[PDB]
This record gives C-alpha cells, structure tokens and sequence, in this order.
C-alpha cells in the first residue's frame, strides 16, 4: 500500500541528486578549464547526458502515479525523443570515455596522436549525432496515444502500422545490444586490458604504496564496471522477460518494474558523483 | 701565485675612488625622485583618456 | 705569502675606509619624504600566447613593443597598446635566458645555454626577421643581452666573463674578466657609457666601455644576485639576489643604502626594475607575484599578483606607462 | 568596430596560430636530459643511438621522437641552468663502471657519479650503467680489489655480484622512493636494448601522470 | 624585393583575363597585396586587396563582384582574375606591397605595372591644381583636401603620398601623414591636419620631376587625388 | 529509460 510513496520517494531522491550533480560538474567545469584536456571535455558532455537525462523523470513517474494527464501530446513526444536519445548519449560517452582510457594507457606511443582535444571534440561531436539518429528516429514515431476507455491515455512511442511489437521486439533487440551487450564487452575488455598493461607497470609495479595506487585504479575500474552494469542490468533484463514469452503480465510486477527504470536512472545520477568526486583531477 | 699580485694591481685601482657620505647620495636619490614625479605614470594615475592602457 | 696578506690588509683597509667615511645612518634620512600610498596596478592586458615558460621581455623606447623570450624557442614583439603579435621569432636555441630590444627598435638580441647572442634584424626589407650576427666567443651560458647602440651589444655570461661586442664585425671590441662565479645580470646607465653587472659570486662590479677595467665592486649579498639594474638617475642601481633581499647600490657613495626586505618574504627575486620618476621599484620574486617596493622609505606599497608560476621577467617603460611582468605561467600581462 | 588598417590583428591571429601548432608539435616530443658526468660514456650512448654550449641530439625510435639534452659543455654553476630542464620526461646518466681504479681525484668514476646524483627537480632518473669493457671487467676486477672505493664491501669479488653493490648504492642515493623510479641499466657493447631500455623506462614515464589525466594517477 | 607582373595586352570587351603577379624577394606570404590601376590619361585608382594568406578580401565597388583576386602563396605569385571587362578597364595595374603591424609602412613597394587595354558614402580626394612650374632648389608645396577628416581615435592621420617617375614605377614618400619611407631622401616632409594636407618638399631636385598622387587608407575603396605634377 | 513503448498494464 505504500508503492506510491516508495517509487515517488525513490525518484524524487534519484532526480534532485543527479540534476544538481551534474549542476556542481557544470559550474565547477567552468571554473576550471575543459578545452585543454579530453578527458574535462569527455566529463563535461557526459555530464550534459546525465542532466538531460534526469530532467525527463518526473514524466516518467507520472505515468505510474498519476496516470490520467499527459500534459501535453507534443511535450510527451519530445520528452520521450530526449530521454531515448540522452539515454544512448550517456551510455555512449561511458564507451568512449574507457576507450579513451585505454588508448591513454595501453598505446601511449599513439595517444599523443590520439588524445588531443581537437580528435575529442570531433568524436564527441560525432557520437552525439549518432545519438541524434535516436532522436529523430523517436521523433518520426513519437507522441502520446489516446483511446477510448479501454486503458486510460499515456505517453508512449507508437507503432510503424498495424503489426507491433514484432517492430518492437527489433526496437527491443537493439537497445538491447547497442546499449548493454557491446557497450559492457567493451567497457570490461577495456579496463581488464588496461589493469593488465598497468600492472607491468615499474611506477606501480614494487614499493607498496605504488601497489596501493594500482589497487585504487583497478578499484575504480570495479566501481565504474560493477555501477554501470549493476544499474542497467535489471531492467534490461527485466524488458526481454516481459517480451510475452510465458504469462509475464502480473499487477504486482509493476512496481519492481518502475524501481528497476530508477535504478537505470540511477547510474545517470552516480556519473557525476562516481567520475568527477572520486577521480584524480580533484586537485582543483 | 703570480696572478694574485697581478690582481692586486687591480684592486689598487678600483681603491682610487671619490668616496661621497652616504647623505648626500641619498639626498640625490631623493631629489630625483620628487624631480619626477610628474612624469611618472604609477606614482599618480594619469586620467583614463590619456591612458592608453 | 706575506703579498696575500698584504693584499688582505688592504681590502680590510677598504672596507674600513667604506665604514669610516660614511656615519649617515640612513634610517635616520629615510622617513623624511611622504610616502607614495597603495599603488593599485590592474591587469590591463594579458599577453597570451606563449606555449611554455619565459625568462625575458625588454621594452621599447617607443614604450608600446616589447620583445619576449619563452623557452619553446619563440620572440615575440608583442603590440602592447592592442596585443597584437607582431614578429614572432623562431630560435635556433630553445634555450634562452635573456632577450633585448634596441633602442632604434631595429634589433632584438637573445641568447642562453647555446653560448650564442643572435642579433635579428626587424626592420628589414625581405619582409621576416633575419639574423644578423651570432656573437660567439663566451663559453657560458647568456645570461643578459644589452643593446649600448645599433652596433655595440653588451653581453654577460655564465663563463665569469662579461663582454661588449661590435655587431658589424662580430668580435669582443672588450672582455670584462673580474669576476670569479657566473655572471647573472647586467644594467646599461643612461648615459651609456658605464654598466653595472652581478654575479653569483655575491660580488657586483660597475665596469666602464672604453676602459675596459671594474671601476668598482660591491658586496653585501649572500647569495648569487639574479637580477641588477640601475636607477634612472644613472648614479644609483638595485640588485636582486638568491638572498631573499633587494639592495640599494650607489656608484659613488660605494656603499648599500637600503635593503628590501621583509620576514614573510623567503625565495629568490628574480628581475628586478624602476619606475621612470625613480620612487618605486619593480621586484620579480619566485612567491608568484612581483612585490613593487618603494625605493625610499624600503616599504612595499603594492603587489602585482597575478601569476601561477614564478614571475621571471620585468621591465618598465621608458615613459613610466606600464610594467609588464613574464613568468613560467607563460603569459605576460601589461600592469599599470 | 575601429578597425580600418587593424589587418594587424589578422596577422596577429595568423601568429597566433602558427603558435599553436608548432607548440603542440613540440609537446608532442620527448625531452631527455643527458646529465653523465666527465670521463663516462656519454659519447659511446649517443653512438648508440641513431643519432657548442648545449649540444641537443634527436633520433627516433618506435614513431617517437627524441631529444637529448647533451649539456656537458657547460662548466658553469648546474643551479642556475638546471631549473630550465624541469618538465624532461627522463634523465639519461651515464657512470663508468670500471675507473681501473675505482673497480679522490683517481678513483672518480663512482664517488664522483655518487656526489653528483642528488635531486631537486622530480623526474624518473634513467641511470644506464656502462662498463667501458667488453667482457673485460671480469680480469680487471680479478686484478684489483673492489674495496678500494667501497671499504664496507666484503662480497664476492665476481661480475654479477660486484655490479649488483654498486647498483645497490646508487639506488641508496636515492630519497623519495615512491615518487622517482631509477631505470639502472648496465651494458657496455649494446648491439641493442640500450634503445629498448630508455623506451621503456620514458613509456612507463608518459602512462604515469601524463597520460593520466584520464585513468586518475 | 622584385614584383615582376604579367597579363597585360589587348583584349577583346566583354572578354577575359587573369592579371599575374611573380614576387621574387620577400616574404610574400607575410604580405598584404593590393592591385591599384591608372587610365593612361588619368590618375591612379584602388582595385583590390587581399590579406596575408587570404584572411580577409576586399574590391573596389566599380568592379566589386566582377573582379577576382587570388594569391599563390607556397608559389609566390598573386593573381588577378577579370571577367567581362567594360570600357573603364583601359588602365595599367600596379602590384602593391603592404604590411600592417604597429610602425610599419604599408603600400611601399609597387611593381613595375602591366599595360591592359581593351578594344573598341566614401571618401574623396581633391587635388590643389593639374600643375606646378618647377625650377631646381626652390621649394614647393603640394596639397590635397578630403572629404572627411582622417586622424583616427589612434592619432594615426591615414594619409599617404606617392610618386610616380615619368615612364616609371610609383613609389612611397609619406606614409600616414608625417612618416618618412625607406630609400627616399630626408628632403620631403608631410604636415596635415584635419583633411587639411600638404606635402612640404624642400629643396627641390631633378628626378623628382613626375606627378605626385595622394592617398586615404582610413576606410575602403582606397581613392586617389589627380596630386600634381611638377613641370615646368 | 524504462520502456514506454505501448507498456499494457
């Protein structure tokens, strides 16, 4: 009896600790410089990701608490076109950022060539468009639907024509593998070969302190694996069980199911707090 | 060492010297500095019109 | 044996005659003037482009250009009025820890580690700035460049051995050997005819162009003095020293009249510089900021913080406009 | 806008951008300060490689580009010219084992080399160790006693274990362990590995903290 | 310094062009180009500039859209590309050096000049008469008037003054107003005010005969006065 | 992002 304040306390906790998480990564960005480095430049658009994406949560939890008004048809399809396409942003720019990381460390004879800001900007630029692929794509089958009192109204993306969700099970197959499957294989075979070059490392190899530091790295390498993965698992997870495939409709479900979206926001949220609080460019 | 009474001919020249009391050369310094201090852009702020800065 | 003591005896004899001549008790003089207040320099402009450290800048005599020298091996004549780049150099030795500007505005002069001072023609027709004569001849580094005219170069160097050069034909008109540690300074008077040099051997020695030979030597610094400069009454100069102090010479009392310093202050100056009426004086320090000291009362009045490295290079102009300080922070902003 | 022959500030602007580039071309290099002292092998290293005052050398190794700070011809005071060589990612430094002597103006070549490895300025110190004999070392420290220059050494009086104490030593120059690495190298033909030894040590050293701007080192 | 030009000859009206022009000595990458032309029976008039490196073009609104210039820079050789010239294009066009920074002299070197023919708001400058008898030693004045007052907020009067040798190439005598340029003698002087302008050469030589013209720099198009000649 | 796409409840 008392889901709706568990999820609305839930969300509401989520969404104000994610929007000024990412405020403070803004201002103190700004106070400090970005263009100088990729990897500020990295933060700061993830960052923007993040926020973006936590600025469409009350539209998310008004379709399970309040259910009766969208506020509006275009609001609701551009709402839902921006948490899509953010969504792939963030996801993306995790993927980059390791890649970044290892090219830093495994390759460090080509990561001068690499590395530097103008070949970041256009890698970001360029994920952001193919994030924005996303975008239209929501923004061609978008809006919120109307019926006649077999289900109260919501919003939602729509189908192509009268076949659906054999459309979206390729919706569903896609998010699925563009959001979870290659960005996880590459996250993990990035930092594992990173903390297998780092450890031959002679700076952090001996001398225990140096072993320590090594311990930190592989630590926060964890963390970021075991936070995204820990995150964007259940709800993944839980999306392919209800694909219909043996009486996965169940009243009692949906609450799980509105907890698993709040954790899928809540790495979103943990971006900020987990990259720009604990990495080494505190000194600021 | 040779070179050592070669350089005590040195400093036998740089001994010959007109030695001033110390008031006096402070009273030059002094003299000059209020001298021009008309013309001294960062002891007073010249007006922002004239300033080319 | 007994000529080494004698000579001995006769530098105590003219220590004594320093100490006996003089009874001014300069303390007792010093609080007579008023005092010229909190002199607030602003940042006017900041002069950004230098992609490394910088050790010098020399200012025209037209007081608006200003050459600057930055160890990734650039010189950059800088339009201080608009900051405008104009000229930017290309050196052959990134390694350079003294720049020049002559006073016809027609030359700059720099050298360094490369035991080189280039002289590069700016106003030439071609169009760029050429080189026009490496002075070689020093073993030590450079460490100070100083245009007497457009063909009479006086340069310092790490090899103990200060040496004034003819341009044109390229070789030591003089060589200034009176020095025993490395030379880390110099200071044209405004007449031209004497200079003043300093020296890691805490020994600072006035010379003369055409004698050839230190007239005089000055003492009282414990460390090596990074940066010498004279007052613009000529009869006067300041030395910044390792020590953690700034002295006051006079050429013709011979003895130090003022110390700059203060208990908070502990590293090193760096460059040292006058204001044109001669009441304030410019000092470079490695705290990060050019504490400006009032030359008369031995009072800091202003602070020029603005660095977030150490502050290398100063100069005043020659109207007294703008101070404009270089560091390893590698921007030069124009005070004022 | 007052502007009217102020195509001074275009030019300006071009200035300002042939800065840059040639700027980020420079921090693209590698800088090694080449700080053996007399009588070494210095020249036999820069030999090695591919190869008045300052003498910088550059060669390339692995699509890395070189330079080496050969500043043995200064004879002036090292504080005041040493404070320009911050920022080098390595210093290459050359001590001769043998001496013939040291295997105290005679026995230079390890209580000088020892006096001279004292540090102000951080950076991972590459000392490369070179022998100045063939194999030769092996009869000459059969000659001679090495408790000479070491009084305090009573081990076996072989190769390997005579060059393991004086390894042992100039690692015990050092203070700050945690900070600076010593990449202690001791070779004398080189066919290669000499070029292999300062690419790893100067890899090792642009992975820490220089490319760790990202990966928090 | 060598700006050696070619394109010039007849050509046909409504046809084509392209002026060329070889620097050989400077740092031509370094330099703002001009193009200035002059009817054989009148004086001269601007036409073009580009920047050092192309940064920044402009034309003269006579030919403004019709004319294109472009520099070579890695070959050192400046074009200018004409289209469907009129009537008005029977001039000779002259390749103009200039640089900018502060103290500079710009408009200094001119070229040899092409001959081209064909077949069949802003500033003005006022010149003080067609001619002036001339006799060895004696001095002279000459003046021009503009329309509006050149001293800039700078200080800097953008005032310059030429001399073009009878069958010869121009050259810069005064460069903003008061300056002297380089390889001139020390004899000519300029005094100006507020559009109020004078060339104060004393004495008068030979090989100063030729006719003097007169420039604003303050604002484009670049205008010429008639100057005068000094002839006995 | 939590699948709107016609969700039945």
């Amino acid at each position: 009896p008392a889901i709706p304040v568990i999820i609305t306390a839930v969300y509401s906790v989520v969404f104000v600790v994610g929007l000024v998480g990412n405020s403070l990564v803004m201002f103190v960005i700004i106070r400090y410089t970005k263009m100088k480095t990729a990897t500020n430049i990295y933060i700061f658009n993830l960052a923007l990701a993040d926020a973006l994406v936590t600025t469409t949560m009350p539209f998310q939890s008004t379709v399970y608490l309040m259910n009766s008004w969208p506020f509006g048809d275009v609001l609701c399809k551009i709402v839902l076109s921006i948490d899509y396409y953010n969504m792939f942003t963030s996801i993306f720019t995790l993927t980059m950022m390791s890649v970044d990381r290892y090219i830093a460390v495994c390759h460090p004879v080509k990561a001068l060539d690499f590395r530097t800001p103008l070949k970041a900007k256009i890698i970001n630029i360029c994920i952001w468009l193919l994030s924005s692929s996303v975008g239209i794509s929501a923004i061609v089958l978008g809006g919120t639907k109307v019926r006649e009192d077999v289900d109260v109204i919501e919003c939602s993306l729509q189908f192509p024509d009268d076949d659906y969700s054999w459309w979206d099970l390729f919706m569903k197959i896609c998010v699925f593998i563009f959001a979870f499957v290659i960005p996880v294989l590459i996250i993990i075979v990035c930092y594992t070969l990173m903390i297998l070059r780092l450890k031959s490392v002679r700076l952090l190899s001996g001398s225990r302190e140096k072993d320590r530091n090594l311990r930190r790295i592989t630590r926060l390498v964890l963390v970021v694996v075991a936070v995204f993965v820990v995150c964007w698992t259940p709800i993944h997870i839980f999306i392919l069980v209800e694909a219909l495939g043996s009486t996965s409709h169940s009243t009692a479900a949906l609450s799980s199911y509105y907890f698993c979206i709040a954790l899928g926001y809540t790495n979103s949220s943990l971006n900020p707090i987990l990259y720009a609080f604990l990495d080494e460019n505190f000194k600021r | 060492i040779a070179q050592a009474r070669k350089l005590v001919e040195q400093l036998k020249m740089e001994a010959n010297i007109d030695r001033i009391k110390v008031s006096k050369a402070a009273a030059d310094l002094m003299a000059y500095c209020e001298a021009h201090a008309k013309e001294d852009p960062l002891l007073t702020p010249v007006p922002a019109s004239e300033n080319p800065f | 044996d007994q000529l080494r003591q004698e000579a001995e005896q006769l530098k105590n004899q003219i220590r004594d005659a320093r100490k006996a001549c003089a009874d001014a008790t300069l303390s007792q003089i010093t609080n007579n003037i008023d005092p010229v207040g909190r002199i607030q320099m602003r940042t006017r402009r900041t002069l950004r482009g230098h992609l490394a450290k910088i050790y010098a800048m020399h200012w025209g005599t037209d007081s608006r250009l200003l050459v600057s020298a930055s160890q990734d091996g650039k010189l950059i004549i800088w339009d201080s009025y608009t900051t405008n780049k104009v000229h930017a150099i290309p050196l052959r030795s990134s390694w350079v820890m003294t720049c020049a500007y002559a006073p016809s505005g027609n030359y700059v002069a720099c050298g360094g580690l490369d035991n080189i001072c280039s002289i590069y023609n700016l106003k030439t027709r071609e169009g760029n700035v050429r080189v026009s004569r490496e002075l070689a001849g020093h073993t030590g580094y450079l460490s100070c460049c100083r245009f007497l005219d457009d063909n009479q170069i006086v340069t310092s160097s790490g090899d103990t051995t200060c040496a004034l050069w003819d341009i044109e034909t390229g070789q030591q008109t003089t060589t200034f050997t009176g020095h025993t540690g490395d030379v880390m300074s110099l200071s044209l008077a405004p007449d031209t005819r004497l200079f003043v040099s300093g020296a890691c051997d805490a020994s600072a020695k006035l010379w003369d162009v055409r004698e050839g030979m230190c007239r005089q030597t000055f003492t009282g610094h414990e460390s090596d003095i990074n940066a010498i400069c004279f007052f613009p009454n000529g009869n006067a100069f300041a030395t910044g020293s390792d020590d953690a102090t700034c002295r006051l010479f006079d050429l013709r009392a011979d003895q130090e009249l003022m110390t700059y310093s203060h208990d908070n202050i502990i590293c090193g100056i760096t460059s040292v510089s006058f204001s044109k009426s001669g009441r304030l004086l410019l000092a470079g320090y490695d705290d990060f900021n050019c504490n400006v000291w009032d030359a008369l009362k031995a009072d800091r009045a202003g602070v020029l913080a603005g660095h977030d490295n150490r502050v290398s290079c100063l100069g005043v102009t020659d109207d007294g406009m703008a101070v404009a300080t270089g560091s390893w922070d590698s921007f030069l902003k124009i005070w004022n | 806008l007052s502007a009217e022959d102020k195509a001074a500030v275009e030019r300006s602007k071009m200035i300002d951008r042939n800065l840059r580039e040639d700027g980020e071309k420079a921090a693209r290099e590698v800088k090694l300060l080449l700080l053996g002292a007399g009588e070494s092998g210095k020249s036999t290293i820069v030999k090695q490689m591919k190869i008045t005052g300052i003498v910088e050398t550059h060669f390339t190794f692995k699509d890395l580009h070189f330079k080496m700070f050969d500043v043995g011809g200064q004879r002036s005071e090292r504080k005041k010219w040493i404070h320009c060589f911050e920022g080098v990612t390595a210093i290459i430094f050359c001590v001769a084992l043998s001496d013939y002597d040291l295997v105290n103006r005679m026995h230079e070549s390890m209580k000088l080399f020892d006096s001279i490895c004292n540090n102000k300025w951080f950076t991972d110190t590459s000392i490369i160790l070179f022998l100045n004999k063939k194999d030769l070392f092996e009869e000459k420290i059969k000659k001679s006693p090495l408790t000479i220059c070491y009084p305090e050494y009573a081990g076996s009086n072989t190769y390997e274990e005579a060059a393991a104490y004086i390894q042992c030593q100039f690692e015990d120059l050092n203070k700050r362990k945690d900070t600076k690495e010593i990449y202690t190298h001791f070779t004398c033909a080189t066919d290669t590995k000499n070029v292999q030894f300062v690419f790893d040590a100067v890899t090792d050293v642009i992975i820490k903290n220089n490319l760790k701007d990202c990966g928090l080192f | 310094v060598q700006l050696v030009e070619s394109g010039g000859g007849l050509v046909q009206p409504g046809g084509s062009r392209k002026l060329s022009c070889s620097a050989s000595g400077f740092a031509f990458s370094s330099f703002g180009m001009h193009w200035v032309r002059q009817a054989p029976e009148k004086g001269l008039e601007w036409v073009a500039y580009i920047s050092s490196g192309s940064g920044t073009i402009y034309y003269a609104d006579t030919v403004k859209g019709r004319f294109t210039i472009s520099r070579d820079d890695p070959k050192n050789t400046l074009f200018l590309q004409m289209t469907s010239l009129r009537s008005e294009d029977t001039a000779m066009y002259y390749c103009v050096r200039s640089i900018y920074y502060y103290g500079s002299s710009p408009f200094d070197f001119w070229g040899q000049g092409t001959t081209l023919t064909v077949s069949s708001s802003d500033i003005v400058m006022t010149q003080a008469t067609s001619s002036v008898p001339v006799t060895p030693g004696e001095s002279v004045s000459i003046s021009c008037r503009s329309s509006k007052s050149l001293l800039h907020s700078n200080g800097n009067t953008y005032l310059y003054w030429f001399l073009q040798r009878p069958g010869q190439s121009p050259q810069l005598l005064i460069y903003r107003m008061s300056n002297l340029a380089s390889g001139v003698p020390d004899r000519f002087s300029g005094s100006g005010s507020g559009t109020a302008f004078t060339l104060t050469i004393s004495r008068l030589e030979a090989e100063d005969v030729g006719v003097y013209y007169c420039m604003q720099h303050l604002e484009y198009p670049l205008t010429f006065g008639a100057g005068t000649k000094l002839e006995l | 992002y939590g699948g709107f796409l016609r969700r039945i409840r």
